[PDB]
């Protein structure tokens, strides 16, 4: 944890028992890396040439080390896991020095019989059990379906990131006993976030889960319904789910009392308390 | 300040950098509660200046062996800034130092006529004035053949415009008209560069920082020939600079100044330099006021007036420690808070 | 029709062409005001 | 139909454009001229800086004043409606406008709200004048975002 | 053939012009202006509200843009004669480009006279009397553009 | 859907038996590196399990 | 020189449209028609490339405006040049923006029928991409100089006091609402605006 | 004026920010998208030439697959490892420091660095 | 560092070589990709060979 | 075809111009000479209302503009003939391409003479004699539009 | 077709041109030779009177202006000949761009001769002298144009 | 559909794709290049870890390449306008990109590679200031090959 | 109308601009880097020989055009097809802009590089790492103009 702590402690040193912010960082640090750097093949050369320097941490420690080699070698367990993270992840992409894996069975079945150079679909047979499926590779349409896959997966990991990082934002006004800075930043920011993009995340896994083809419903536009939803609120063109136009009224509204709350809370109550 | 750091990013951090080394009040509080000069430099080494007088030691320290080094170093300095400066930034550059090349021009030339060696002479030259042909102004005495011989391939050479050669070779009395002269011309050629090529946040608090030099220069000139000048105020209107504040109708009373009061009631009329010439040290006057105008062209960011103004601040600051290392070698302390301090 | 000699092809040929020219005129105006700084290079 | 012609639409975006790019120039330089002058004199005296904050919010305010044109505009432009071409035109002239308004009052508060806080270092009684110059010169943006609101009713 | 469907393009670009090139004057009046205003007001602190006279006078001119362009879209039509769209075109250049030039003079005049006027208590009466002849520029184009918008729709037709 | 919840049960019963059976000797990075990589893990593959579960885009090519 | 092209072609432009105009055939200068018989994906893809274009443009100018004063300010005290890349990454988040939309613009980008190829939603469709990626691409160009200005005198209030950089600081996120702003308005006018069909 | 002026920024700089790092972690979708198609488009440009049904055993045929793969295994190295790697280390690196570290992170503290004959 | 570069052409070359010889869909079931696969096979195995040698000489040295 | 729709286009931009362009002259001339009075009068604030004869006289221009545009203004119609919009905007060039000019050089005479008024009182009669040879420059003007405008609408037909 | 309906154009263009560039001219011819007045004459002001024989002969070049524009103003018909208007507007440039130059010409050797004519007495006649030949320039473009305009209505149909 | 003016729009695309990458390549391996001579004639040593920017500013050429490349594989003497314009759209993306980020990188990497020398703390400094500057040709290159696979569909 | 009779101007610019834009980029490289050569080599002579590299790789540039320029001049025709013209003016293009810019950075690069390697001679092996990615640049614009002509006459009508 010296490499994470020397990268966090760059930027800014954290005040007296603040949580850490580079203890969050050696899992997801590699992790956000490896999203951006999904690839089985570079991802294992990585690893490989960060596992060299593991093994070899005797011999590399006592070593003058000029400023590129003392960077790569004081971080040789960032790069482990950067190259770690990357092969799993390239495993779940079928990424691999950009070719496909036919490992296991595929979702989808070609037509047995067609002529010779013209368009063809595939059939849905099933899901594909562990990551992305092997039938986009030498695909028309496949980079679309990457697209909305990778956008909506750095929606919900971006997402995921946020909200646990800003739980620990209360932690630390609770291990300060500080009431005021809870009810004054904590509780508004958190349903201020959680009301618009915690439920764009919501409505992601939402369309995911629905299948939109045998109930003979149109898909919803998720990007022109959160637009709708601050323009023209309670008209729905395309309905995502029953109750949409009346909830979210109710996530608008608790939306934008927050921006008065979060800042007039802890000033007109800092003020009152000196009375 | 959206075409400025092409060229002179990296220029204005650095001098920006420069300007934070300046000597604050409290610094200069902490100098002049000095005892000995081995203190006063001690004093200094918490600073920017740190570790300047170290191949010194002590011994022969003395209170212009520190006017030396933390200019040299002011010097070295400029150097470094000059050197990563191109275009129009070098160009500006050059214009600096050309007022000091004047100065080192009328520095050497009555080296000559005085007859002193020609080798220390030039150790009293400026080293931002330096160009290749210095030494060799104690080849002749007249002006002509200082011109024709050596002053022709110097960039001084389109300065000499009015400097009519009558054939009297050179006292001291012409050589200060030649140095009048030479610096009237320059400043109407740095005028003149400053409103074509600079750009505008650099232009209109350069305009002010060189029309303070001009008038500064202008009152100087009409007031130094009082006592050791007999001249006419034809002649004498050739000397005072046409870009300034000053100059449209003040300068045409200035000319005319036969008397202290003629001095005096012409600076009356103008309004931020009455008052100078009434109560205290005029010199510190001009200085006080340098510096307020040094000041405020610190504070508009994105503009190459921040060498000018670095460069002139870290000069007062060279001479307020030269005066404090003055007061505390030589005992004398009734006036050691006579430094100028604006940072 | 729009005209029979500034066609419809002709007349947006002529304004991609005059887009990407001026692009070319302005980044031809950036590499040249590149000067050097002769002073970091000279012994003095 | 004759007067909903279906080239109408790039007048309206045009409008659109016109009303967001020029306003948030013209917030750009007032924020940008502003905060030179307010980091100018970030070290004489720091404790001015955040009292003088107030050309950085009222150029601020000029991009809202884009912004609610650019809605306005934006929110009349439908594909399977009927589009006059004096709708159009509208909208090209309430964003044209707002553009310039904004425009021109953001260069009015830039140039008058980085000499305003970079002179009161020196004089601490400028801040009220200060103020009234700003409110002055940001009414610029106002006249342009009212003739523009008017425009759009009237042209729809 | 009389009123035609581009008719109020010109109408349209009339009412844009009366705020454009008179927001753009009065601007120029505020800022130029304002720093003689802030420039003068550091050693002079009690004639800083003597000197907005220069910035009042040049938001007087963006008041006559705005009561030209709103009169002017009140009157923009669908079926406009081109008349009429040529009739506010020119009434909306007479207002704007003579309101920046009224701008120019009032920003150029006003800094000088409150740079003079710190200096001198005399030239205050100079300075307004200098500014009335400097405003009255955009007066006569807010003249010239009231009388030319009451001639639109007049004898129009078709 | 339910077999990414039948996941989510085996993958949150392990985490909750690992931060439980820790090391005491860097609880705070044997709890924190574990529990953190396996919820990562899990999001992105839950993410690439359901953004084919109902696919709204069928793979589409010419060349076979 | 320049001057003298633009007062050539505004003489061209003034005699070719007052000839046109006296001799009766002043409505042969149809922009209108120009406009209707123009491809709409012109208009889409070169709304789309000046988008991501004009946002890199000042993405990349506020990145040299507050990189190179940030590494001129760090020559003394080189203990920004860490902490100050917040303004390096507010003026490089223009970008971020400008590709989010023309991926989003590109997705509207498809083959259209010859048929109904300058249609009503065709043709509203190109000028809707056309002029969401121009106020998109401009408004990240200006976001980025400005947020690189506003960095380039945060980077050295920074070396000169520590406590002025959280104080500058909000200078900068007033400077980049102008880029979300346009994130936002680039969304609401191709909004409506249907596929090529 | 202190704490109202500083919720009030408080405020501006969060709700902007709830919206403006949720469009920033779209990086995670864009350096993937660039590292998928610089490692498809140099696969395709390296050693899609080198295979062919065609001289199957010959010299020149054999060549051809060894530089072609050299070609291919130095610009994977140079390129979509060194030079494209640490590009998305440092978004990885930037979406901690702003991203991450705005949310909870005050850092107004200094290290404890103590009186240490091993660190001189 | 030739010794890194021929280690890595024997593993990813004689993987490419099994892959066409096996007719894997990923290298030859496409129209532009090559008909047959054991062809192919043949003049990849040889430069996983050919890297061996080079891999054999370079790990003497 | 004689009297064409595009017809009162010109006679618009001839109503415009006459003010547009000798406002903008008007106002050099206003600009340029009280920069000129505001410097000098914080010596001699007694020839303050004496040396403000330049700025009047620039202002007598703006009027000479100002009584053109109101003639070219009210004679302007639907249907009219083309060559009364020439013969409009041959007069509205006519004034305000000259009163520009007569505003440059009033602006640049302006001035000088002011300035020069304070040395020597015995100058003043000599800058109202150069002024009254800047300030006829746009009344020549004012003579050539109104012997246009008697023209513009005298013998036309259809 | 030989008197078409956009005619009057080229003719109004003429005789606004006409007046535009002689203005323009002789406001450069008085505001140069005003300014070397103005500044020649604070030390010596008894060749107030004398020197202004710039300004005159720079406002004479307005009046050919003057003469022109009302001789083409009063030959300005609706139906009249496009060779009738083409005339009148080369007469309006001939006059206009030839008392320009002579403007700018009367507006240089004005003031040159007026700061040097304070210290040499007998330098007036030789500015008199020069400023005849520049004001002779715009007396030739008045004679090219008024043997124009005797020409724009002569033989036309 | 298919005019015969089609793949001018495409060809010029192709050009432009490397004109303008080569352009902002050529900015940022010679504005960068003057401070490594400037920098390198009093401390030698850092002439070869200076030599970052103009590798940088190489692998923005090769950006353009690329997308040059794949955009000349495309061309047919009767393709749609679609085609055309797409291939335009894809050249000028990554032109305007590869210039600007050309540009970012040539004036960065003189101030970086000069504070380097005297301070050893910025050479980190611009190295993390410069891969910011570097991945603006990926985001043109993500429209270049976005744009590029939707060329015939 | 596949083929036209303006369909070879477009060639014939492709095959002009070709040379015309690399001996500009040629010509700057050679001039501004043998400014330098000229003024270094008075004092130290007997590094001439090896200064000539920046007026070498800047005269490669210049052979990058005449080969493009060869070979899209014999591959011109009279009744050649617009497609040809537009495939050829791009290739003209690719190889003279490009080759205009690494001309422009190999001067400047040898301007500042052989200034700098007499004062240390340690520069000139990071004088000619530099060069060679300036030279790149007009070697991968001649890799796309071959790439183009390749295309230029494949399957046309």
């Amino acid at each position: 944890t010296q490499a994470f702590q020397s990268i966090v402690d760059a930027y800014g040193i954290a005040t007296y028992k603040e949580i850490n912010a580079g203890l969050a960082t050696v899992v997801t640090f590699p992790f956000m890396f490896a999203i951006m750097f999904g690839d089985m093949g570079h991802g294992f050369i990585l690893f490989l040439m960060a596992l060299f320097l593991v093994l070899n941490e005797r011999k590399f420690g006592a070593m003058h080390r000029d400023e590129i080699f003392d960077m790569a070698f004081t971080g040789r367990y960032v790069l482990l896991l950067m190259g770690a993270f990357s092969v799993y992840t390239g495993l779940l992409y079928n990424d691999i020095f950009s070719k496909s894996m036919t490992i296991f069975k595929s979702g989808w079945q070609w037509p047995s019989t067609f002529r010779k150079g013209e368009s063809i679909e595939a059939k849905k047979t099933g899901v594909y059990p562990f990551g992305l499926d092997f039938a986009w590779h030498g695909t028309d349409n496949g980079l679309l379906f990457s697209n909305s896959y990778k956008m909506k997966l750095s929606i919900l990991m971006g997402y995921a990131h946020m909200t646990y990082s800003f739980m620990f934002s209360y932690i630390n006004y609770r291990a300060k006993n500080s009431k005021v800075d809870i009810i004054g930043n904590f509780i508004p920011g958190l349903v201020f976030m959680q009301s618009i993009f915690g439920y764009l995340s919501w409505a992601i896994v939402y369309k995911w889960s629905k299948d939109w083809i045998k109930d003979d419903k149109p898909a919803p536009g998720l990007l022109n319904m959160l637009i709708n939803m601050f323009l023209a609120p309670g008209t729905i063109d395309d309905q995502l789910y029953s109750g949409q136009a009346k909830l979210q009224v109710v996530l608008l509204l608790a939306a934008l009392v927050c921006v008065p709350w979060l800042l007039l809370y802890k000033p007109l109550t800092l003020r009152r308390l000196n009375k | 300040g959206v075409y400025f750091n092409i060229d002179n990013g990296f220029i204005e951090g650095v001098v920006r950098g420069y300007r934070n080394g300046l000597l604050s009040n409290n610094q200069y509080i902490n100098l002049t509660q000095c005892d000995t000069l081995e203190d006063l430099k001690l004093q200094l080494s918490s600073t920017d200046y740190g570790n300047f007088l170290s191949s010194v030691s002590s011994e022969s320290l003395t209170t212009s062996l520190i006017q030396e080094y933390a200019s040299s170093k002011l010097y070295h300095e400029f150097n470094y800034i000059r050197d990563q400066s191109s275009g129009s930034t070098r160009k500006f550059m050059d214009y600096i130092t050309y007022g000091y090349m004047i100065d080192n021009v009328a520095l050497m030339i009555t080296g000559t006529i005085h007859d002193r060696d020609k080798g220390e002479i030039l150790q009293r030259c400026h080293p931002l004035g330096w160009f290749d042909t210095l030494p060799t102004l104690s080849v002749a005495t007249d002006l002509e053949s200082l011109y024709e011989t050596v002053l022709v391939d110097t960039p001084l050479a389109p300065y000499f415009k009015n400097c009519f050669d009558t054939a009297e070779e050179l006292d001291d009395m012409n050589i200060e008209i030649i140095r009048n002269k030479l610096y009237k011309a320059y400043l109407e050629d740095f005028y003149n560069f400053v409103t074509e090529e600079i750009p505008e946040p650099a232009k209109e608090c350069m305009q002010t920082l060189l029309g303070f030099e001009a008038d500064r220069r202008s009152i100087n000139i009409a007031l130094n020939s009082l006592q050791s000048s007999d001249i006419d105020p034809d002649l004498k209107s050739d000397l005072l600079p046409n870009i300034g504040k000053l100059y449209p109708l003040a300068t045409f009373h200035l000319a005319q100044a036969q008397d202290f009061e003629g001095v005096r009631a012409a600076l009356a009329n103008v309004y931020e330099y009455r008052g100078f010439l009434e109560t205290g040290n005029l010199e510190d006057h001009f200085y006080q006021l340098e510096m307020e105008l040094c000041r405020d062209a610190f504070t508009q960011q994105f503009a190459i007036s921040t060498v000018w103004a670095w460069m002139k601040s870290k000069e007062q600051e060279v001479r307020n420690i030269t005066w404090i290392a003055e007061c505390i070698a030589q005992n004398q302390r009734e006036r050691i808070n006579n430094y100028i301090s604006v940072y | 029709i729009l005209s029979s000699i500034w066609t419809e092809g002709l007349l947006m040929c002529l304004i991609v062409s005059a887009l990407l020219l001026f692009i070319l005129i302005v980044a031809l105006s950036w590499i040249s005001n590149l000067d050097i700084t002769y002073g970091a290079l000279e012994k003095s | 139909n004759i007067y909903a012609p279906l080239y109408a639409p790039f007048f309206g975006f045009a409008g659109c454009a016109a009303a967001m790019v020029l306003s948030c120039l013209g917030a750009a330089i007032g924020t940008a001229k502003s905060g030179i002058g307010i980091a100018g004199i970030g070290t004489f005296k720091p404790e001015l800086i955040m009292k003088s904050l107030i050309p950085v919010v009222m150029s601020g305010i000029l991009a809202i004043y884009g912004l609610v044109v650019a809605v306005l505009i934006a929110g009349n432009l439908s594909p399977t409606e009927d589009y006059t071409l004096f709708n159009g035109f509208m909208h090209l002239s309430c964003g044209l406008c707002v553009g310039f308004a904004c425009l021109s009052s953001g260069y009015a508060i830039g140039m008058v709200g980085d000499v305003g806080v970079r002179k009161y270092m020196h004089q601490p009684r400028l801040f009220v004048g200060i103020v009234l110059i700003l409110i002055f010169s940001e009414v610029l943006g106002l006249y342009g975002m009212i003739v523009a609101l008017i425009l759009n009713t009237r042209g729809s | 053939e009389l009123c035609p469907v581009y008719a109020p393009f010109f109408g349209a670009i009339g009412c844009a012009s009366a705020i454009i090139f008179t927001s753009l004057g009065a601007a120029y009046g505020t800022a130029k202006s304002g720093v003689g205003i802030c420039a003068t007001c550091v050693l002079r602190p009690d004639l800083l509200f003597k000197n907005i006279v220069p910035v009042i006078m040049a938001g007087i001119i963006a008041i006559y843009g705005l009561v030209v362009s709103v009169l002017v879209c009140y009157s923009l039509g669908q079926k406009q004669a081109l008349y009429t769209g040529f009739i506010q075109l020119g009434a909306g250049l007479s207002v704007g480009l003579s309101g920046l030039a009224a701008g120019f003079a009032i920003g150029i005049v006003g800094d000088a006279g409150v740079r003079g006027s710190s200096q001198q208590p005399r030239l205050f009466v100079g300075m307004i009397l200098i500014l009335i002849f400097a405003e009255v520029l955009g007066l006569y184009g807010l003249i010239v553009a009231l009388l030319l918008n009451s001639r639109a729709t007049q004898d129009v037709v078709c | 859907f339910y077999t990414v919840v039948g996941v989510f049960i085996v993958v949150s019963a392990m985490s909750v038996l690992f931060w439980i059976m820790a090391p005491k000797n860097n609880q705070a990075v044997w709890r924190s590196t574990v529990i953190l990589t396996l919820a990562m893990m899990f999001l992105m593959w839950a993410i690439t399990f359901l953004c084919q579960l109902h696919p709204l885009v069928a793979p589409r090519r010419s060349d076979l | 020189f320049s001057h003298f092209l633009y007062y050539l072609v505004l003489i061209v432009v003034i005699v070719y449209g007052l000839y046109k105009l006296f001799t009766g055939h002043g409505s042969d200068i149809n922009f209108g028609k120009f406009l209707l018989r123009t491809s709409p994906y012109m208009w889409a893809n070169l709304g789309i490339a000046l988008c991501v274009g004009l946002s890199v443009v000042g993405a990349a100018w506020g990145i040299f405006i507050t990189g190179s004063s940030m590494i001129g300010a760090g020559v003394r005290a080189p203990r920004i040049t860490t902490k100050n890349l917040i303004s390096i990454i507010f003026c490089e988040v223009v970008a971020i923006y400008g590709l989010i939309i023309a991926i989003v613009f590109s997705s509207k980008l498809t083959v259209a029928t010859a048929e109904n190829m300058y249609s009503k939603s065709n043709l509203y469709t190109g000028y809707s991409l056309f002029w969401a990626g121009i106020t998109v691409g401009a408004s990240n160009l200006i976001c980025g100089i400005a947020v690189g200005i506003t960095g380039a005198t945060a980077a050295i209030s920074d070396a000169a006091d520590s406590a002025l950089f959280v104080k500058i600081l909000v200078i900068e996120i007033f400077g980049s609402i102008l880029g979300l702003l346009g994130l936002i308005v680039g969304l609401l006018m191709a909004g409506k605006a249907s596929e090529f069909q | 004026g202190d704490v109202m002026i500083h919720q009030v920024i408080h405020t501006i700089e969060f709700c902007l920010n709830c919206i403006s790092h949720t469009a920033s972690y779209l990086r995670l979708w864009a350096l993937s998208l660039a590292h998928a198609q610089l490692s498809s488009v140099l696969w395709d440009m390296t050693i899609s030439n080198a295979f062919s049904s065609k001289n199957s055993g010959s010299p020149l045929a054999v060549m051809k697959v060894v530089f072609l793969f050299a070609m291919w295994f130095v610009l994977t190295v140079c390129i979509l490892v060194f030079m494209e790697g640490t590009s998305a280390m440092l978004h990885a690196l930037r979406l901690h420091w702003v991203e991450a570290m705005s949310k909870f992170f005050e850092g107004e503290g200094y290290a404890y660095e103590p009186f240490s004959f091993r660190a001189i | 560092c030739c010794t890194v570069l021929s280690a890595f052409g024997v593993v990813i070359l004689s993987v490419i070589a099994h892959l066409f010889n096996t007719n894997h869909e990923s290298f030859v079931g496409s129209i532009n990709d090559p008909e047959d696969g054991p062809a192919v096979a043949h003049t990849v195995y040889l430069a996983a060979l050919v890297y061996l040698v080079f891999f054999v000489f370079c790990g003497f040295q």
